[PDB]
């Protein structure tokens, strides 16, 4: 307290000079305990005791004597009570800084996000939202005369509402002359619009309009004619059509919103006047007097009892607080029987309490009543992130400054928290019954209740709402104090004919009646899925992009026509305009990127049922769609159009691309292997093309890293704060050391979300931008920044995340076998595979590689591969039919399709450098075609056989194996009864039995059984030869099978036979983290900064590190279901490298390869590993040897 | 069901698709809990914590609470239950037939017992879509008219849909015209529900409007009728006396 | 089935009131059966045939059991007198459990009344209530004196240590200690175990509901100006009962067991004094046509009764019943409470003008009531029963 503000010590002096005595005789005292720090020895001090005694009566009186000072702030501003004593410190302690109480304002005020301070800032011109709307006082506030912060605060509040008064009442007598004509001229009720603030406008409406009928009923019943109350209807339906045009036109966002509150409030104005239907005459008719009524008083000289609202019985008086401008709410008759029904309970002094499912408008509702009377309201989330702590001092606020209080859903508390804050409102609302007694004195009403254990005054004011779920109820002692109201059902109909209303739309009744019942259909007929979301508020946000749309069609057609010679007309333009089309277009640009691939079917065969004849055609985007082809074709990827090969793909990563355009946080929900990397890779480089704005990528795997390394975290002991991972890349681009702003930056996750890692990231995705830190810094996201996920599924994330983020869903359907097949083919066409380093870049150098066709003997001898598998690899070929015969068969491992793919493909790769390796030992006869055509047939059968039914039992490849001799043509053995994976193929095209290559070894008399003693038999030979292959390509090799097969030792035996090879054996267990192969690299391997990077290499030159890891299965997954040394290697074999922890720089590996051992998962202990991670590495079944091979072996 | 390009294009098929789906799912856990019990009750089986209170239950006659994944009539025994789920997936057995080999249309022409489904506002839906997909009509404007028919197998328009084991409560309906009923309940032969294209008709004062309750404890509403008022009886008469219609009873 | 067919009274007897008292012989044996074997006969037959009569039929059989006396004692009202004298110890609590809304505290203050025993009554909820509370019962220890802890059920926690604390103590002879409760599952089972427990439920009928509605209402509320007043407290009173009476019917009656309780009767009744007060404006009296009939009716049916209606259809039958009872009509000398009771004769409003002809009114009510009464129809209560009767065998299986 005392070392965090200089005026603290100001406005504390006897406190900081008492405090700085202790603290001297506190330091001495650690002093001498630092000398002999033995507790025998502190025992031993000379009066210790006696000291500590002291000390601690003395620190105890410092510390009443600094909370009572925080009390009398408190209670000088009632406001105060809404922040914190950290907050609270703050705000009295940075007196002269007024700058940093802007952060405050948005909690202890409504609508007030912050303060305008004059040039020297020692006046208050004024207050502003967080819109940017501002109200300039009447008589500006100066600090300078009132320097203590609760007096010119507290001046600023009524100044605030002074102000507020003064505008109402000349907003009123300007709209008066509205009200009172036949023909509003839009550009007078424009500028009228502009001149005031959206709730004083529209509060300002609805007086004139209570006004006037007021008058009517009255000259109704005299004169016995409906005239007036005709003309009262005439008049409002005169300003709506004004409303319309001003609406169908370009508006700033301001006026827009203004607009729209007023559009909405009219529409409510003209139902209620010619509900002229029930024929009253009379103004104490309850037809009127249950309507919400505003009577205006502006001679009054109390601004606080200048505006009436009386509801039925109940009678307010506007609070005149500044609301900002706030959302407001269709009246619909569920609306109108909630402010009944809370009005009615208020001025019984009872609480409110609507109940109802969740999503029906229970606490928008009470907060848009609030806010109808002038009122702060304060909605409490009642979800596991409720400040307890902090309720009573909340409650105290509210009773004080007359705020109002509602609970989201009062039923989530658990049961503590429910009956201590039952408590408190049970004695508040006990408080505010003792209102109602006639026998209290009126003149003298010192109401008060018992809150933090003192007698707080309660404001008449002030009022506690309870909004509940049921399935439940009111607990015992507040059902007598609270009023209950079933919102059950909202007229989702008429709010979306008013919003579409608002929008511009002339057939908003048609659309609703359209737009709601699919919004039902959706809901109840799409695949259940987490992150779809059909309730009201998508509702809303869809009109209001259909809105956009229709809006953005409007400015084409007038640009185009400004282009011409034809003469413009926005109403015109307007009426030969189809909004169903509009309207079925927002809906398809909003929900079909988050559908999955059967529920895209559904929705259109629903939406042709609502909307019939009615037809989506997505939008044209040639520049783009060039720069993607030629992106694809530089990256070997399959490019399509429409119903052509990729045109899912195309059309997905278009889909993304409009996300990035409209959100700056999204995810893909894809499940593995469906072209999500790919997506969002192609696009970045296509809009590098396209818009000349260069672009990078920071994959940062949230999960291979701990929370702590992601945000980064400050010693409590010293206070020394450490950037962690996604902080270091948001300062560094916010630093713009190198102009990162001129650049695209897109931060990817590409790991599994949980309701951990994300938490300090709600406030990015969210509309604030901003990150806050335990320091308490405040990272503004940068507008280039974009956040983006890169998952599987959404089984552990929360909906706040799925809301606040982009949707686009990357079904399987997306990425085609035939896509992957010709990406295949296309990399070996084009890459050689001897080629390291060189011909890599020059791949890039290379727009075409002209005149480097015959780049090396590698590049050609598998391109004619390429020709003798094309056949092969087509839509019905072998490989398709193959694959879903491998989908039938069992396996040891959840099958993927990407993983048995990626197994073929390096199968083949190996098998076009075995044809490599026979010209270079016969250079004099190189492999005629005759023979390399043999062999490559037969090696894509053993390719295929060994790739697709590799995890399966002998029984299974067996089948396999039949099925391939059923379905082919290439000479297969013809073996009786030997299965064909027994075979192997040798580099002429015919067969040979595995068994020749068998030796027969003599084990010497000891060692008989020693551990490292592999004895070569059919399986081990057979197994060898699949890790060389696999191993030449650095994959990470997985062998699975039941214990004792011999998975480890022929994994040893194989890998310490390869001369160039580091074995590192890491046996994994569920304790296993990351940071044991981190302590594995530190060991065997250095880090080196090379120009390009951070290079972690073997420290013995010309090898290569093996890390054999035991135990895949066995490291526990988290709560959330994942192993998070999984997640690492999986980071450190696709995208090659990881992040320093201590330096926040990725660190490429070299040299540096992965292998591992498993029992199957179905075991005790073992986890199934994740298809992000299968798709990397190719399985194995170790099966036991068999009588043959046990035989030889012994 | 077996799914197809033409089948899943039907709303009726994905709903009694999704309905066979559920009902497959219980059919097997129910079969399987009682062969436990059996085996149990035989003695070559040991009495598991679930298996002990389950036979507890089943004893007690108290619905285990595993069992009914659907909506069931609150407080109800173990038996009702068991003969219930009997007749439910009787009544799949025959949808399941009809939509395999019957054919798709067929499903169009098959009388469905509202009771019998888990979900029958699904099925009110589809038949909504069926009409408007069929009619080529917006689906919106479409409203349900209920013609009880006491003629067996009364013939199905294209917009016709029969409904049969539908119960009215309090109330006999004779011509399509309903009459209060001191009798404790009036089995409604074979509705019909033809989804008509709206009018603005003013709904006559002789018009009641009956809430269609999934069961006799009036929890779950699927639907409501408009039926016509015979004789010189008052609507508040319906509405005070409680005259409903109960899909199953 | 041959016995059904052969005889000619079967359908008769199957159309009686009461066929459980003329049960025909319709089994088949060797020897005739004993009293208490006719009497299972006879279930069976009712069970089969008249299940709405079981609970009748069954109460016959234990009568054939144990005596046609054994139930006799609970029709009579409780005598608390000899119960809390001895069959209670000192250091058991008497548990006194109404259904919700109901109080028992009134039965124990009239016992300690005739008995010329101290008791203090203290409302348990609060921390001040709970020291009042140990202070108390520690004085009634020592002393012997009667102690009443009211709405216990708001503590439960502090139930636990009560129970606790009874457990241990060892009271005077003559100390009572009652608690009052409303009968929750947060009540804990080891208070419940170590308590006498007394479960009081409100007589069911239009007429005690009206008794007890009444005499709740302040007589000088009732009388306030206008005379009219009364006549609309009648009418809610009415309103009141006619509605909570069928809230035993439901479903039929109402689709969900609904809380219409206390406190929307005073809800209520508020409503009537405020839009009166308005209205008259210290008239003595005012037209039957100037009352705002329109404020009543749609402040109950959307505020005071109608917000824990979720149902529309409930919502309707609500509107109905307002739109027919709060009319000017109601002010007639021949307007009908409810039309076609029992078939045959309704009822008409009394033609009084004060509280004490409508509380006369309400006390020479028939104690005939039928469904008819709640517009309901009268084999609603045959349903009714024959839910209790199936309820009855399901709690019979329960105890197997
Ligand atoms: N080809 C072989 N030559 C010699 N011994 C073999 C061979 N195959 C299996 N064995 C024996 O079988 C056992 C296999 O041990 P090991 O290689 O540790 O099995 P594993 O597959 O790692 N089982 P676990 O780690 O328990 O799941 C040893 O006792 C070996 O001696
Ligand atoms: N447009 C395309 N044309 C051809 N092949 C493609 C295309 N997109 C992706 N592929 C192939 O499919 C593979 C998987 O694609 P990608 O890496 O984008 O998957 P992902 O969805 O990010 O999966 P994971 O969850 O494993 O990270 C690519 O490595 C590539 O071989
Ligand atoms: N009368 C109305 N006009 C416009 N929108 C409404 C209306 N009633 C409800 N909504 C929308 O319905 C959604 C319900 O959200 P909210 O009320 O916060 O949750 P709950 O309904 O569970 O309390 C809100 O997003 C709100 O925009
Ligand atoms: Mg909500
Ligand atoms: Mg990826
Ligand atoms: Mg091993």
């Amino acid at each position: 307290i005392f070392t965090g503000s200089a005026d603290i010590k100001h406005l504390l002096p006897v406190e900081t000079q008492r405090f700085q005595s202790i603290s001297t005789e506190f330091l001495a005292l650690m002093k001498k305990v630092s000398k002999s720090p033995l507790v025998m020895d502190v025992l031993n001090i000379q009066g210790v005791q006696r000291s500590l005694e002291r000390l601690a009566d003395l620190l105890g009186k410092i510390q009443k004597a600094l909370g009572e000072y925080l009390e009398r702030e408190r209670s000088s501003f009632p406001r105060f009570y809404f922040v914190g004593d950290e907050d609270l410190l703050e705000i009295i302690g940075n007196s002269k800084n007024v700058a940093k109480l802007q952060k405050h304002f948005k909690k202890m005020f409504a609508g007030v996000s912050s303060i305008i301070l004059s040039e020297d800032n020692s006046v208050v011109l004024g207050i502003s939202s967080r819109e940017g709307e501002e109200v300039t006082f009447k008589t500006p506030v100066s600090i300078t005369e009132h320097p203590k912060i609760n007096e010119w605060l507290t001046l600023v509040e009524k100044e605030m509402r002074v102000t507020l008064a003064k505008l109402l009442a000349e907003s009123v007598t300007e709209v008066e002359i509205f009200g009172k004509a036949t023909s509003i001229d839009p550009n007078t009720y424009i500028t009228w619009i502009d001149k005031y603030q959206a709730q004083l406008v529209v509060l300002s409406a609805q007086i004139a309009w209570s006004e006037n009928v007021e008058a009517a009923l009255s000259s109704i019943g005299g004169s016995g004619d409906s005239a007036p109350l005709q003309s009262v209807l005439s008049n409002v339906e005169v300003t709506l059509n004004v409303l319309a045009d001003s609406v169908l036109m370009e508006q700033p966002p301001l006026r827009r919103r203004k607009l729209e509150h007023l559009i909405t409030e009219l529409v409510h104005q003209r139902d209620v006047t010619r509900s002229i239907k029930s024929k009253i005459d009379n103004a104490k008719s309850f037809e009127w007097l249950s309507q919400m009524r505003f009577y205006f008083d502006p001679k009054q000289t109390d601004v606080l009892q200048q505006l009436s609202i009386q509801m039925a019985n109940a009678k307010f008086n506007y609070g005149f607080e500044y609301l900002g401008v706030q959302d407001k709410l269709v009246q619909t008759p569920l609306t109108d029987r909630c402010y009944l029904t809370m009005t009615q309970a208020l001025e019984a002094r009872l609480g409110g309490s609507p109940f109802g499912p969740a999503g029906t408008g229970k606490t928008e509702s009470v907060k848009a009543l609030g806010h109808q009377l002038g009122r702060f309201v304060l909605v409490f989330n009642c979800d596991e992130t409720f400040d307890f702590q902090a309720m009573g001092r909340i409650f105290v606020g509210l009773c004080q400054v007359g705020a109002w209080g509602c609970f989201d859903e009062f039923n989530r508390l658990e049961e503590r928290m429910l009956s201590a804050v039952s408590q408190q409102v049970q004695c508040i609302q006990e408080a505010l019954r003792e209102h109602s007694s006639p026998n209290h004195d009126k003149a003298s009403a010192p109401i008060t209740c018992e809150l933090l254990n003192k007698q707080v005054k309660v404001s008449p004011d002030m009022a506690i709402f309870i909004t509940m779920n049921p399935g439940s109820n009111l607990p015992d002692n507040l059902k007598k104090l609270f009023r209950s109201l079933a919102m059950t059902k909202p007229d989702r109909q008429l709010i979306a004919q008013v919003m579409l209303y608002s929008q511009g739309f002339r057939t908003a009744e048609v659309l609703a009646n359209k737009i709601v019942p699919f919004f039902k259909l959706c809901d109840e007929q799409l695949s259940s899925q987490s992150h779809y979301d059909f309730g009201l508020r998508a509702l809303k946000s869809v009109l209001v992009s259909a809105g956009n749309v229709k809006r953005e069609r409007i400015q084409k057609i007038k640009r185009e026509k400004e282009e011409r010679g034809e003469a413009v007309d926005e109403g015109e333009i307007a009426e030969n305009l189809p909004e169903q089309e509009i309207l079925i277009q927002s809906v398809c640009e909003t929900m079909v990127p988050k559908l999955v691939a059967e529920d895209i079917p559904l929705l259109f065969s629903l939406l042709s049922d609502v909307f019939p004849g009615v037809q989506y055609h997505r939008g044209e985007m040639t520049a783009l769609r060039e720069e993607l082809k030629k992106v694809c074709q530089e990256m070997y990827l399959t490019y399509g159009d429409g119903e052509e090969v990729g045109g899912m793909w195309v059309e997905k990563v278009l889909q993304l691309y409009q996300i990035t355009q409209i959100n700056h946080g999204l995810m893909m929900v894809g499940p593995s292997g469906s072209g999500k990397s790919m997506a969002w890779r192609v696009l970045l480089k296509a809009l590098e093309r396209l818009e000349g704005v260069e672009g990078v990528a920071h994959i940062i795997d949230p999960k291979a890293i701990s929370k702590d390394h992601l945000y980064g975290t400050l010693d409590p002991n010293t206070r020394e704060w450490t950037d962690g991972l996604f902080t270091h890349v948001l300062r560094k681009i916010i630093d713009n050391v190198r102009g990162e702003l001129q650049k695209r930056q897109w931060i990817v996750f590409d790991g599994d979300v949980d309701p951990e890692w994300v938490e300090n990231l709600n406030s990015v995705l969210d509309d604030n931008k901003l990150l806050t830190l335990p320091n308490g810094e405040r990272l503004s996201l940068p507008p280039n920044v974009r956040i983006m996920f890169e998952v599987q599924d959404l089984k552990y994330a929360t909906l706040a995340t799925v809301s606040r983020c982009g949707m686009v869903w990357f079904s399987e359907d997306v990425l085609s076998t035939d896509m992957i097949f010709n990406n295949f083919l296309a990399r070996l066409r084009s890459i050689p595979l001897d080629e390291g380093e060189d011909e890599a870049q020059r791949r890039r150098k290379g727009k075409e590689d002209e005149g480097e066709e015959a780049a090396s003997p590698m590049l050609q001898i598998q391109r004619d591969a390429a020709t003798t598998l094309q056949p092969y690899f087509t839509p019905n070929g072998l490989v398709t039919k193959a694959l879903e015969h491998a989908f039938k068969l069992e396996h040891i491992m959840d099958l993927t399709r990407l993983r048995c793919l990626g197994s073929l493909f390096s199968m083949l790769h190996q098998a076009c450098r075995n044809v490599a390796q026979y010209n270079a030992n016969h250079p004099d006869f190189p492999m005629q075609m005759e023979q390399l055509e043999r062999y490559i047939q037969r090696y894509l059968v053993y390719a295929i056989l060994w790739s697709l039914s590799g995890d399966s039992r002998l029984k299974m490849r067996a089948e396999l194996g039949e099925y391939i001799r059923r379905i082919t043509t290439v000479p297969l053995p013809a073996a009786p009864n030997i299965p064909i994976i027994d075979y192997e193929v040798s580099i002429s095209g015919e067969w040979s039995p595995w068994q020749a290559k068998v030796p027969q070894i003599e084990v010497e008399t000891h060692k008989v059984a020693a551990p490292d003693v592999v004895v070569p038999t059919l399986d081990t030979v057979r197994h060898e030869a699949l890790l060389y292959t696999w191993l030449a390509e650095h994959k990470p090799l997985v062998l699975c099978g039941p214990p004792g097969s011999g998975k480890t030792m022929t994994l040893f035996s194989a890998l310490r036979a390869l001369p160039d090879m580091e074995v590192v054996g890491l046996n994994f267990s569920s304790a296993t983290t990351p940071e044991l192969l981190l302590k594995t690299f530190d060991h065997y391997c250095e880090y080196r900064r090379t120009p390009n990077g951070v290079v972690l290499a073997p420290v013995q030159l010309g090898k290569w590190l093996v890390l054999f890891c035991d135990e895949i299965n066995l490291p526990d997954m988290d709560k959330y279901g994942t192993q998070r040394v999984i997640s690492f290697i999986r980071q450190m074999v696709e995208h090659g490298g990881f992040y320093r922890t201590s330096d926040q720089t990725w660190v490429k590996l070299e040299r540096i390869q992965f292998v591992g051992a498993c029992n199957p998962p179905t075991d005790p202990g073992r986890k199934p590993l994740s298809h992000r991670f299968l798709r990397h590495v190719p399985v194995v079944y170790v099966d036991y040897p068999g009588p043959a091979s046990l035989t030889q072996i012994y | 069901l077996k799914r197809t390009v033409d089948n899943i294009k039907d709303p009726l098929f994905r709903f009694f698709e999704r309905e066979v789906k559920m009902g497959a799912r219980l059919l097997q856990d129910v079969r399987q809990d009682l062969a436990d019990v059996v085996q149990v009750c035989e003695g070559k089986k040991k009495q598991t914590n679930y298996l002990r209170t389950l036979i507890n239950e089943l004893v007690k006659g108290i619905l285990p609470r595993s069992w009914s994944h659907y909506t069931v009539p609150a407080g109800m025994t173990v038996i009702q239950w068991v003969s219930d789920f009997s007749e439910r997936i009787k009544q799949l057995q025959s949808v399941s037939q009809a939509a395999a080999s019957g054919g798709a249309k067929e499903l169009k022409n098959i009388h469905v017992c509202l009771g019998g489904l888990f979900v029958p506002e699904a099925y009110i839906t589809a038949t909504r879509q069926y009409v408007a997909q069929a009619n080529s009509w917006s689906l919106e404007e479409l409203c349900l008219e209920v013609i009880v028919t006491t003629s067996q197998s009364a013939t199905l328009d294209a917009c016709s849909f029969g409904v049969t084991g539908l119960k009215l409560q309090g109330a006999t309906c004779s011509n399509n015209k309903l009459s209060l009923s001191n009798a404790i309940s009036t089995v409604l032969p074979l509705t019909q529900l033809r989804w008509v294209k709206q009018t603005n008709a003013e709904k006559k004062a002789n018009v009641v409007t009956l809430p269609v309750y999934l069961n006799f404890t009036r929890a779950d509403l699927i639907f409501t009728v408009d039926f016509e008022i015979a004789t010189k009886e008052d609507p508040r008469s319906f509405y005070e006396r409680g005259v409903a219609v109960l899909c199953t009873e | 089935i041959a016995k059904v067919q052969a005889d000619e009274q079967f359908s008769i007897w199957l159309d009686s009131s009461s066929p459980e008292q003329t049960v025909p012989h319709l089994w088949s044996e060797e020897n005739p059966a004993t009293p208490i074997g006719q009497a299972i006969h006879r279930l069976l037959l009712i069970q089969a045939f008249r299940p709405d009569r079981l609970l009748a039929m069954a109460h016959v059989f234990v009568s054939t059991n144990l005596g046609e006396s054994f139930m006799s004692i609970m029709e009579q009202p409780l005598d608390l007198t000899h119960i809390v004298d001895t069959e209670v110890k000192p250091n058991t609590p008497v548990l006194m459990c109404s259904v919700p809304g109901y109080d028992a505290s009134g039965h124990v203050e009239d016992l300690a009344a005739e008995q010329n025993t101290q008791i203090t009554s203290i409302a348990i909820g609060s921390a001040e209530g709970f020291n009042q509370a140990d202070k108390a019962i520690n004085t009634a220890v020592k002393s012997g004196r009667w102690v009443m802890l009211k709405n216990v059920h708001l503590a439960p926690g502090w139930l636990m240590q009560l129970e606790k604390k009874l457990h241990s103590l060892q009271p005077h002879a003559c100390f009572r200690l009652f608690l009052t409760m409303e009968i929750n599952p947060k009540v804990p089972v080891n208070l419940l175990r170590a308590g006498r427990i007394f479960v009081f439920e409100p007589p069911p009928g239009v007429k005690a509901n009206m008794l007890r509605t009444f005499s709740s209402v302040p007589v000088s509320r009732i009388c306030k100006s206008p005379n009219e007043r009364a006549r609309l407290y009648f009418l809610l009173a009415w309103f009141h009962a006619i509605i909570q009476e069928r809230l035993r019917y439901a479903p039929l009656g109402w689709s969900k067991k609904y809380e219409f309780g206390e406190s929307d009767l005073r809800s209520a009744c508020d409503t009537v004094d405020t839009w009166l007060d308005d209205t008259a404006k210290g008239r003595q009296n005012i037209s039957p046509d100037k009352i705002p009939w329109s404020a009543l009716k749609t402040l109950m049916a959307q505020s005071i009764y109608g917000g824990r209606v979720d149902n529309e259809f409930d919502q309707r039958l609500l509107n109905t019943f307002l739109e027919r009872l709060f009319t000017t009509r109601s002010f007639d000398s021949e307007f009908k409470l409810a039309c076609k009771v029992d078939g045959h004769k309704d009822i008409q409003m009394p033609d009084g003008i004060r509280r004490e002809e409508f509380v006369q009114w309400v006390e020479l009510l028939p104690d005939t009531q039928t469904p008819s009464w709640l517009g309901l129809p009268n084999n609603a209560e045959r349903v009714l029963l024959t839910t209790q009767g199936v309820d009855m065998i399901s709690k019979m299986l329960k105890m197997q």
